């Protein structure tokens, strides 16, 4: 399946990357706060330039409010599973990880306030005509209170808690793609920082299995 | 065909109230073409009904029929399956609840006899149905006691009207 | 494949009846299903029960503040006063308190021996969640019941009953519903024993009192009849002798329950509730 | 009817039989230790005992000797038997040999058994062995032993 | 046959005629075709028919429906919860009229067997025979061959 | 004083408001890691609820065979109840009765029989008679009994329990083995004990003697249905355990002038161990002979 | 002979499901000390058996090496030796067969 | 619930002294019969 028939005319459309074109790493300690910075932001200008050049009515200011309803909107399909409507909101790299491992799950998850408004924290383009297509990807910064509720195949609550908000500090990357004249921008993909705190503990207890050793085999530490 | 044992793990239930008793998870696994009878993989089936996950697989491991060790492996994989995606927590925590064989497809072979005769033979396959359900097995009924059966007649001495009349 | 259509259309119909056999709808109320027009159901409900009912009144009694409040729910929630609907409960206060004293009278003009605790558990149980919600769903009472809940539950149901009532005590007068009252609720007692209304403990101790009170001496126990005596299935008559005079004889499986017995025979005939007593005259009043 | 019958019937008939049982003999005298089912390796038991004996009467003695060239087939075993074997148990007058079931043949079910001559060169089999002296019932006996001890010295 | 069916005891509604007479048909429900043949008797019970019947039984609510249909049906619904659906199919004014009050004159339970022609809550006025009614008693109660004071 | 009926009430009213106590105390579900120490599934690692999870939790995880063969815990190396919840992250081992050595196994089974001696002997007299309950004396396994130091009522100063009396006593027992229940521990503080166990002479010095024992002056109390009692260590998890269950003799300690202290003696086996008609009615006879603890 | 008539379902499930022919229950099926898997009271274990049965062909493999050839059975006894040791006094004038491995823990020297 | 004989428990040093002791019991138990006629016969 990894390749269509070979010599064909006809190929694969896609509408988005795999990955990010830049990872941004956020500052440590960018939570407590809840030379270089210029060229950062000289490469931003620049990137920012070509998406202002395809679509000519673009404002970096109304990106993180509109960032934040492309978020919570696409958060809420989880809720009644309408994947139609998701798959406008976000792109086909983000669409497997959001809902493949809540296929058979109920998720209850809800936005309760912003507590620091969003900031672009990075803007960047694709190298122009990787296949004729050109991508713009912007970080978004979001630190919000949300409660999500997980339920697994029984009705039987299997993660979090349905009435407790509690704080999240996380980058969200968007991308769209500038030559389609039909392209939006879609929730990408999201970094995780290293010093993020861990999530919080399942309900449930978990086993992990030793090695199976053959009979001939030896159990070594 | 049919496969309708195969979409039962596929049922998502609302979620539970605060006061609900916690449901059950409820696990259907199967073995398809298995080339075994299924009338001689009725008594295996018949034998774990109602048993606990352990004790199921400690009988069949030391089972000298064919269909013993198919359905420990099917019993094996339908125990890993529980706890990886229907949230059990104990693997050991599961009974079985309902386990059956089922008529396969089968093939048709001529078998010869003498005198220029023949039969139609055929080559059976059998399917596998077992449902395991979270929790101890239930406990066998006690055998009705005589203070049952003199109750029972009791009753029935009592609910007895006179018939063909007012 | 066959040429057709009917048979086709034919089995389908059967293909739907089993598949809602398998599984039952949830039910509704009949309001909400087809061929319903509250204004003439309320005028047949008057008609089938031969009462001349105003139509004003009739309609409160249905009612309830459960359907009042959560109307108003609804109208708050669509962004939406015209909602100035008047519960039943001033109907229920004054229908329930007419139904227990008309009760009571005719309780006690018909057995004037009862005492008063008795005649008390006799209006509670014709008076009953039990009774009274049997009889109002067999008169269109659910049917025409506004509700917050259906099923209508039992204590709302009961309300809407007696509300019911106390509208014919406002339309027709006393004397007209009294006759509803006797068709509809003294008719439950027809086949039922005393004791199977009035839920007694320790019989033999009631008795002891009502004969002191009649200043007749304690009853004596005595077998009367006995047969299988050392059998599993034994039968015993105990009589209750005062004077030395057959007062009352019971039967029964064991000398303590034939014992038990014969007090609560003892105390139907002193009551007059025996089973071949006068029964009830449901004939028009002269 | 069967009634003190002590040999099995097995192979094509009498002879068939020795040949079967020498077969596993000779096998068992070169590896010392080999699996085979149960009612075959229980008949051959009898005569692996029995060769020991006649080892131990010596490479000079011409009975023994035409016993040794009958029941091994591998001639290179005669002076294993004489040299070897017989040796290894010349202080023991009997059970040179254990026998143990292991679980049925894979194929048909078969029951099976592992025969061996003790003191041989092979990882040993996992012996059955009984209940520690202390756990608590070996402990309660124990007591009751001492106490009798006491009693009887008294 | 009766066994292969279900069976009842005698019975009323609320102890129907015991105090007054309550007609247990509540409700009629008509659906005639303006187009159908079959429907053709249906049509003419509406026009002359249903509406004098409705002045007899002003307790029943009669709902006319007029809709394609190619079999015109009438349900009837008793205030005891029963619902009967009846085809009137190419049924004559006359033998429409007949079902009609046949419908009305039931009480809405179950047509099936009624094990007694005849039903009572109080059988017995003297006493229900028991094995001691027609027995003599002894003095002393004394049973056969039984020696007293001994 | 408290009638003895409404002395349970209290007793169990204090025991559970404790247990909630210490519940409430665990941050929402913790975490803690606990690896398998165990010659068998080696490596295996059990990440559990911190104050909630016991090791037969842990044994759940595993198999139906470790729950029902792990009579007691390893934790870190000390004997730890089945149905203890863990504290921290640790390693644990299984022991059962056939192990090469189970002498930690022994004790806690052979303390758990004696504790269940206290149960019945409280419940078994008549309301009209006292009776005090004193200790469980720690007398080794081969003794052959286990025994039970009881302080009866002054009337019952001549009365010695006839054979009849002595299986009363073995059916009371009986039926709690058949009610199949477990035993339930709490470590609180001598704080917490010493309120319990007030109307008790006996527990209040044996109390302070274990307080005093430790740094901490923590307690282990135990119960098995409505009796609690105060423990010398690990025990068993339930009653079901014990099969061949019976209660040999009552010895009258001396010196008798302070005190008449009643040594109420039993020999038992479990399910595991169950002994042979034949060779159980030799171990009732030593057990019938009075133990000295040494 | 042949049947006379048809064995209907309902004569046939008594035969069937008669207790006779159903599969008894073992109750002789304990966990094994040294590995924790199954076995019965009266057979060896099945695991620990295989891993003794591995290394008795690996050290067979070895003796053959050894004797190169049919008929080369030695008249002296032998003993096996692991890595890092050496024959002891007990050992001198036996086969000595060398395994390319750390000694069992479970093979005990002697 | 598994089956159990006598000496399924026993440890190699206790199977010895089960076997002596009850022997001895039987020994002790015939020998003591061998008077009957002194130990309160019936009438003869
Ligand atoms: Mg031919
Ligand atoms: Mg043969
Ligand atoms: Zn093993």
């Amino acid at each position: 399946l990894v390749i269509p028939p070979e010599k064909s005319d006809r190929s694969i459309h896609l509408a988005c990357t795999a990955g990010i074109f830049d990872a941004y790493v956020p500052p440590e300690g960018d939570a407590r706060i809840s030379t270089e910075r210029m060229k950062k932001t000289m490469a931003s200008q620049v990137s920012i330039r070509r998406i202002k050049d395809y679509d000519a009515n673009f404002k970096i200011k109304d990106f993180p409010e509109k960032a934040k309803d492309i978020f919570i909107e696409a958060h809420l399909c989880l809720n009644n599973s309408d994947h139609d409507r998701l798959h406008t909101l976000v792109t086909e790299h983000c669409f497997p990880d959001m809902t493949w491992d809540i296929k058979y799950k109920t998720v209850r998850w809800s936005f309760v306030e912003s507590l620091e408004p969003s900031h672009v924290v990075q803007v960047r383009c694709s190298s122009m005509m990787n296949q004729g297509n050109v991508y713009g990807q912007i970080t978004v910064r979001m630190h919000t209170r949300q409660t999500l509720a997980i339920y697994d195949r029984f009705g039987r609550l299997m993660y979090g808690q349905e009435d407790v908000p509690k704080d999240v500090l996380e980058y969200v990357v968007f991308e769209k793609q500038l030559t389609n004249p039909y392209g939006s921008w879609r929730m990408h993909t999201k970094i995780v920082p290293p010093w993020a705190p861990p999530k919080q503990p399942i309900l449930k207890t978990v086993m992990i299995p030793g090695p199976q050793l053959k009979p001939e085999e030896e159990y070594e530490e | 065909i049919s496969r309708k044992w195969e979409k039962k793990n596929k049922i998502v239930y609302p979620p539970q109230l605060p006061g609900e008793p916690r449901r059950p998870a409820e696990i259907y696994h199967c073995r398809r073409q298995i080339k075994y009878s299924k009338d001689k993989m009725w008594y295996l089936a018949k034998l774990i009904r109602g048993m606990s996950i352990d004790q199921a697989l400690a009988q069949l491991e030391f089972n000298d029929k064919k269909g013993a060790k198919i359905i420990k492996e099917v019993l094996l994989e339908a125990q890993d399956m529980a706890v990886r995606d229907h949230n059990v927590e104990f693997r050991s925590n599961l009974y079985i609840a309902e386990s059956t064989s089922g008529r396969g497809q089968c093939l048709k072979r001529i078998r010869y006899h003498g005198r220029g005769r023949f039969g139609i033979m055929e080559k059976v396959y059998c399917h596998y149905f077992v449902k395991l359900v979270e929790g101890p097995p239930p406990p066998p009924e006690p055998p009705k006691t005589a203070v049952a059966h003199a109750k029972e007649y009791i009753q029935q001495l009592r609910s007895r009207t006179i018939v063909h009349t007012l | 494949v066959k040429k057709g259509f009917r048979a086709a259309f034919r089995f389908q119909k059967e293909l739907e009846r089993q598949r809602l056999l398998r599984c039952p709808p949830p039910p509704v109320r009949r309001s909400e299903k087809p061929n319903w027009d509250y204004h003439a159901e309320i005028q047949a409900f008057g008609h089938r029960l031969q009462e001349n009912f105003s139509l004003d009144l009739l309609k409160t009694a249905f009612v309830n503040s459960c359907y009042i409040k959560s109307e108003e729910a609804k109208r708050q929630q669509l962004g939406i006063v015209l909602l100035n609907l008047k519960s039943n409960q001033e109907l229920s206060e004054q229908g329930t308190s007419f139904s227990q004293t008309c009760l009571t009278q005719f309780l006690e003009d018909e057995y004037p021996d009862m005492p008063t605790e008795g005649i008390k558990n006799l209006v509670d149980f014709l008076t009953g969640e039990e009774v009274v919600c049997h009889v109002a769903r067999n008169l269109a009472v659910e049917q025409l019941t506004l509700s917050e809940e259906f099923p209508v539950p039992p204590a709302v149901l009961q309300q809407t009953f007696f509300a019911v009532i106390g509208a014919l005590l406002q339309s027709s007068g006393p004397e007209r519903t009294a006759l509803f009252i006797r068709d509809f609720l003294i008719t439950q007692m027809t086949g039922k024993e005393l004791f199977e209304m009035w839920k007694i403990i320790n019989p033999m101790g009631l008795l002891v009192e009502e004969l002191k009170k009649r200043n007749v001496s304690a009853p004596e126990s005595r077998l009367t009849r006995q047969s299988g005596g050392t059998t599993a299935l034994p039968l015993y008559f105990v009589g209750l002798y005062c004077d030395k005079k057959l007062i009352a004889e019971g039967p029964g499986e064991t000398v303590l329950v034939a014992e038990e017995e014969a007090a609560r025979v003892a105390l139907r005939k002193l009551y007059g509730f025996t089973e071949n007593r006068r029964p009830w005259n449901y004939s028009k009043p002269k | 009817i069967s009634h003190g019958r002590v040999f099995r019937r097995m192979g094509l008939g009498p002879e068939s039989r020795i040949h079967l049982l020498r077969n596993l003999l000779t096998g068992l005298v070169r590896h010392e230790r080999i699996e085979a089912p149960w009612a075959r390796v229980d008949e051959m038991r009898g005569y692996a005992e029995k060769l020991i004996d006649y080892g131990k009467l010596g490479d000079t003695n011409e009975r023994a000797m035409r016993m040794a060239d009958f029941w091994l087939t591998e001639k290179d075993l005669i002076p294993k038997l004489f040299q070897v074997l017989a040796p290894r148990y010349k202080d023991q007058t009997g059970g040179y040999t254990r026998m143990l079931q292991i679980p049925n043949r894979s194929l048909d079910r078969a029951k099976m058994a592992v025969i061996e001559y003790k003191g041989n060169c092979l990882p040993p089999l996992p012996l059955p062995r009984r209940d520690s002296h202390l756990t608590l019932l070996n402990q309660l006996l124990q007591g009751l032993r001492q106490d009798l001890r006491q009693s009887q010295e008294a | 046959t009766a066994r292969g069916t279900p069976s009842r005891f005698l019975a009323s509604v609320l102890h129907n005629g015991l105090g007054r007479y309550v007609q247990q048909l509540q409700r009629l429900s008509f659906s005639v075709s303006r187009d159908g043949a079959s429907s053709r008797g249906a049509r003419e019970f509406v026009e002359r028919e249903v509406i004098d019947f409705a002045r007899r039984n002003p307790g029943v609510v009669i709902y006319v429906n007029s809709r394609p249909c190619c079999v015109p049906r009438v349900v009837a619904e008793y205030l005891n919860g029963a619902v009967r659906e009846e085809s009137i199919h190419c049924k004559s004014v006359e033998e429409i009229s007949t079902l009609v009050q046949k419908l009305a004159d039931q009480s809405g339970l179950d047509v099936i067997r009624i094990r007694k022609p005849f039903h009572t809550d109080n059988p017995s006025i003297q006493g229900q025979w028991h094995p001691f009614t027609n027995k003599p008693t002894t003095f002393r109660g004394l049973r056969p061959r039984e020696v007293q004071d001994p | 004083q408290l009638s003895p009926t409404e002395l349970t009430e209290m007793r169990n009213d204090l025991f559970n408001k404790e247990k909630a106590r210490q519940l409430s105390l665990t941050p929402r579900t913790e975490k803690i890691e606990v690896k398998h120490v165990g010659k068998t599934d080696p490596g295996t690692v059990f990440v559990m609820n911190k104050n909630i999870s016991t090791p037969y939790s842990c044994a759940m995880h595993l198999s139906e065979w470790y729950c029902r063969k792990s009579i007691l815990a390893l934790v870190d190396g000390q004997p730890w109840d089945m149905y203890k919840p863990l504290t921290k992250s640790c390693e644990i081992k299984f022991l059962t009765f056939k192990d090469c050595d189970p002498g930690e196994v022994n004790k806690a089974y052979w303390r758990s029989c004696a504790m269940m001696m206290g149960c019945v002997i409280e419940r078994a007299f008549k309301d009209e008679y006292m009776v005090n309950l004193v200790r469980a004396p720690e007398v080794p396994v081969i003794s052959g009994a286990f025994c039970y130091d009881v302080v009866l009522d002054s009337k019952l100063d001549e009365w010695m329990p006839t054979k009849e009396n002595l299986r009363s006593f073995t059916k009371d027992a009986h039926a709690l083995i058949y009610k199949d229940l477990p035993f339930e521990t709490l470590e609180v503080e001598a704080k917490v004990a010493l309120e319990i166990f007030q109307h008790s002479k006996y527990k209040v010095d044996f109390i302070e003697e274990k307080a005093s024992q430790n740094p901490e002056r923590i307690v282990k109390l135990h119960r098995i249905g409505d009796f609690i009692d105060v423990s010398e260590g690990p025990l068993i998890p339930r009653t079901s355990i014990c099969f061949q269950y019976e209660v040999s003799a009552v010895h009258n300690l001396q010196p008798t002038q302070p005190s008449l202290i009643r040594r109420f003696q039993g020999v038992s086996l479990p399910v595991h161990l169950r002994a042979h008609f034949t060779i159980w009615d030799k171990l009732l006879e030593r057990s019938r002979k009075m133990v000295t603890e040494d | 002979a042949a049947p006379k008539n048809r064995r209907t379902i309902e004569v046939n499930r008594c035969r069937r499901r008669n207790p006779q022919k159903l599969i008894k229950v073992k109750n002789n099926i304990d966990v094994c000390p040294e590995c924790g898997h199954l076995k019965q009271k009266h057979v060896l274990c099945a695991y620990c058996y295989e891993k003794v049965c591995k290394e008795t062909a690996e050290i067979r493999r070895q003796i053959g090496k050894q004797e190169g050839g049919p008929f080369k059975a030695p008249t002296i006894e032998t003993v096996v030796l692991y890595t890092g040791e050496t024959p002891s006094e007990q050992d001198q004038g036996k086969r000595i067969i060398e395994r390319d491995r750390k000694r069992p823990s479970w093979f005990t020297q002697n | 619930k598994s089956g159990t004989w006598w000496d399924e428990h026993l440890s190699e040093e206790n199977v010895p002294f089960i076997k002596q002791l009850v022997s001895d019991e039987d020994k002790a138990q015939l020998a003591s019969k061998l008077c009957p006629l002194k130990d309160e016969p019936w009438p003869i």
